[PDB]
């Protein structure tokens, strides 16, 4: 032990976009999150519930048009997606609490 | 018509860009801000500039011109 243990610094969360077009991909990808709170935090319990309502979709599930989250029933009868889910990712003391999806080019509107 | 996502192809190019709220509107505007209006003038006086005076001088000979004749010494 002794001297040169050093403890973690913050880290800085900015909130911006970076976009990697390729078109010769068929299928986009996008990840969008809002800074959540560390893994100490308390509320990490009910931004999962939160997350869990919302839930995740793929495109092999059973039942469609019928599943409770909205966003998976509207995702798999107007088919706007192949799949997506939400994640709370959780570091020190801060963290990245959103969703990610997949789909064609054209319903990356629709599905944001 | 036209759409978005169906405008063209484009393939390996990012684009990196920050939220609003989180720069500001108005960074070096003086500083970076005024060398730029000063570049710009310079390229373009030239090819703006001249056409006016040209129309600068016809217009105050023309006006003297004129003024000048309604008036007569001799005959």
């Amino acid at each position: 032990d002794e001297d040169a243990v050093p403890t973690l610094s913050p880290c800085r969360f900015t909130g911006s976009q970076i976009c990697h077009r390729e078109d010769g991909l068929p299928l986009a990808h996008v990840a969008i999150a809002v800074e959540g709170p560390g893994w100490a935090h308390p509320d990490n319990v009910a931004l999962q519930v939160a997350n869990a309502i919302i839930g995740h979709y793929d495109c092999t599930y059973g039942g469609g048009a019928h599943l409770s989250s909205p966003l998976a029933s509207i995702a798999a009868t107007n088919k706007l997606c192949q799949s997506f889910q939400t994640f709370n990712i959780c570091y020190a003391d801060t963290g990245l609490l959103g969703a990610h999806f997949v789909c064609d080019h054209m319903s990356i509107d629709d599905m944001m | 018509g036209r759409q978005f996502g169906h405008l063209t192809r484009v393939r390996h190019v990012i684009t990196y860009s920050l939220s609003p709220f989180e720069q500001r509107a108005f960074p070096h505007y003086f500083s970076k801000g005024i060398p730029n209006v000063l570049r710009r003038t310079r390229a373009c006086i030239l090819r703006v500039a001249p056409p006016f005076v040209a129309f600068y001088l016809v217009y105050t000979w023309g006006t003297q011109e004129f003024e000048k004749s309604k008036r007569k010494n001799p005959a």
